């Protein structure tokens, strides 16, 4: 959460990330941090939408948009599978159409791949909890 | 201007005759292929165009070594990326116009296919056709580079066996100037497709081509991460009193990826 | 006495705009292409839309418009040139059942024309055509270069004659099927007679109209973008909280 | 002014390339064919596919290659010639429901294109034919025969015209419908006008584009490839280890 | 392009067409138009003797060719973009300060001084702001 940037006044500073279409969520990059703990021995995971080399390979090449999505294609370099299909908005965050309850987990050994732009209505096939 | 420099080294009758380029190749691609009227018309700098002779060179050392094909037009090797195959000639300008004191000699081969790479001595050079320049002419020296070839196109995929065109400093780079300095007589390349190159079967651009020259990230090296310490690059510099050739192991990288 | 057959239905007509006939005077150069890009209809880079059964009539299912970025050959070939002119030609795809029901209308939007919102009943003003989910064919249609200037720029702040695709009527299946059954389509474009670009520069930059590509870097050897490790791992959870106001890691696709 | 029909949709583009005119001075005979070959579309040695609706898009269905083993009569004749010249002509019929929706793009990949892996957007920027998988009539194309040697051998480790089939928008019925309805296709072919063989050989001997024909015995009168004894039964079992590593009994269908 | 030697005699004469989208051009209102852009293609191999150290010179001197025109006679106006900027006729010791209210004793300079400061009072755009 914001943590205090001015003494106890508001600042500027980036919008929510949203919105999504009705059965979409948002695709969350996880690592795990260091952390003094006097009780629990769980690990702390952050969140984050883009890593590096994705916040570099932007503001380095600038690409344009004309349009207001990237579908992109996550398939594993190995036989070819196609892991899901998400939607990297304008905005720099991704999202993916799933209708589970609880997380779903996927490998990290594949290779995003740009397949088109996509507008803002766009229908993504679900993923399989 | 002056001239006692060397007016021109106007081609010579190099002894070859004359190639056939898109006549052959065209009834044997299904499509009708056309590059644009205007890229004929100007003389663009090649990609590998850029040489230099200082008089620490010694007679024999290779000064460019280039391939007939696509690479050598920042025109077509862009437009090499939606097709797949080419053929034809190229006229190569080749800008070397020395100060007025410095003298010596170069010669410019029309090396054929299947010749083995490799060393190609300087009392070889001259059993191809070839053109001796002075590295004093004015003028550019307009000097063709034919499609000699064994089949009916190239694809654009540089496993080609094709026609280069090396240069070999012939005799070696020397000044009258009375003072303190030996001039460095840089050359440069210029080429432009002959009236039948053509391409042949469109196919998707795709970059990743064995052509489209390195492209570095625009980010300042102040703003960069180090590649042996985490942590920020605070300033570049070059320093002689180090060890010269350290065999460091982090950070080192080929060009080509791995 | 006539006939006045019962079924016809198609076939927008058009009056033919000068290409570089009025841009010759005044552009440098006018340089053809390749003569074979006319005779096929490759897939626009924007050429990707769904049609759901939660759309409402009155959706616009895609809006494009007339350039160069809507064809990867000229999109490829306008780094070399300073400036388009001419007309085009799309056509789209529709892959649907015999069981949904619907109909789309893709309209040719002029130029400075009021971008608000058109409704259902302001579509069909405009030289359309009408076309169900249902269709095996793909359907054309000219995209015409109505302008006010000579030429265009390839640096698209500039207006031009869009493509605008409504549904029509909503999309519903003649049987219960599926409510999560998507009417995938895709579109596809070619120069028509009259296009040909302006001015041969170099290859210039990066480019515009130049197709985003991302890294060949598989996520485990990444790095996060709000603590100085490692990425660990990929996720999906709609129990955490759904629009979180992170401020590291941020960026659009643009760079900024 | 004109009109632009808005269905015409298909009948790719030829430049017609030269077949026995290029090989003509170079090879020592030039040899006809029946001319009732050319007439007739029969059925490729591969021609066989299916497309399940677990397929994603993207997926090659098949890939082709030019040459005599695409007609079981130019296989047969190409046992006594030693090469051969010239174009094909390919049709596939597919066997879909009124149910199935999808898209497949038959497309003509030339030689010494870069055996990679061709995308979605890039299968699309060749001379293709679109067409769902719902069509009553076949559809066919002109396999035509770029090349940079005057002839092929009929030892095909040269390169030749391909025919990539890429499954372009994913199978999904417009009905629930089953999940193990598998679309069957099937291709076929016959020379176009222009093909013909090269030098009279005798059939030279078993051969290559020979079909594989497996001995009639039945499994009772066999024996065991790992112990001295006859074949007592067949079975299948998902139970016993899926992947055995046996060393004996082991064989190519090359016969390494 | 054309490629220049350095030692050339005669001035190398070329043209600087006018390349526009537009009919004409409006004169208070700066647009797009053709450029010309030098640039030193090898460089430049001399002798110098102590001072100075021989740079070659080169001016750029241009004339409307046979069909430039004007458009439409408007009233003249004083406020144009092409108008050079002029200075006050007013000696620097006849001035007032502009960090304190005082008259101006003294103009000169001094290394010794911080060469970079950071007043607030004084500081103005030559452009107006
Ligand atoms: C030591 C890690 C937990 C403590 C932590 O989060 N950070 C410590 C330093 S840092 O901030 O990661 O820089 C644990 C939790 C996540 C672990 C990793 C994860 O379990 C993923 C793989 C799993 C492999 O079996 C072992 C290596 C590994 C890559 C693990 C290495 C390491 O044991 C990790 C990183």
């Amino acid at each position: 959460t914001i943590p205090e940037y001015n003494d106890g006044l508001l600042v500027p500073l980036a919008p929510p990330i949203g919105p999504f279409l009705p059965g979409e969520v948002l695709l969350r990059f996880r690592t795990y941090m260091r952390q003094i703990d006097t009780a629990d021995a769980a690990a702390e995971a952050i969140d984050c939408a883009l890593p590096q080399e994705f916040v570099s390979w932007f503001a380095s090449n600038a690409f344009t948009v004309q349009s207001e999505a990237l579908l992109l294609r996550y398939r594993n370099t190995l036989t070819g599978q196609l892991l899901f299909e998400c939607k990297l908005y304008n905005e720099g965050y991704i999202a993916l159409s799933y209708s589970g309850s609880g997380p779903l987990t996927f490998p990290t050994d594949g290779i995003f791949e740009v397949v088109s732009w996509v507008p803002r209505l766009y229908q993504l096939a679900s993923v399989g909890s | 201007s002056g001239q006692d420099l060397v007016p021109a080294a106007v081609e010579q009758a190099v002894p070859i005759q004359p190639v056939a380029g898109a006549a052959l190749a065209a009834p044997a691609a299904g499509q009708i292929n056309q590059i644009d009227p205007w890229i004929f018309q100007n003389f663009v700098q090649c990609p590998l165009g850029e040489f230099s002779i200082s008089p620490r060179n010694t007679p024999g050392e290779i000064l460019f070594d280039l391939a007939l094909g696509p690479g050598l037009n920042p025109y077509l090797a862009h437009l090499s990326a939606m097709y797949t195959g080419w053929v034809g000639n190229m006229e190569v300008q080749l800008v070397l116009a020395g100060n007025a004191f410095t003298a010596g000699k170069v010669v410019v081969a029309l090396v054929p296919p299947y010749f083995p790479k490799g060393s190609l001595t300087t009392a070889q050079i001259t059993c191809f056709p070839h053109v001796m320049c002075d590295v004093r002419t004015l003028e550019p020296i307009q000097l063709p580079l034919l499609d000699v070839r064994r089949v009916l196109w190239h694809a654009t995929q540089d496993q080609e066996e094709s026609m280069r065109l090396v240069c070999m400093l012939y005799t070696p780079l020397r000044t009258n100037s009375p003072g303190d300095e030996s001039f460095v007589v840089s050359g440069r390349l210029l080429s432009k497709p002959a009236a039948d190159f053509n391409f042949v079967y469109l196919t998707p651009p795709i970059e990743r081509t064995i052509y489209r020259m390195v492209d570095l990230p625009v980010i300042q090296p102040r703003l960069c991460t180090h590649a042996r310490w985490p942590a920020p690059v605070y300033g570049l510099l070059v320093d002689p009193s180090l060890p010269s050739n350290p065999q460091w192991q982090n950070g080192r990288v080929h060009v080509d990826g791995t």
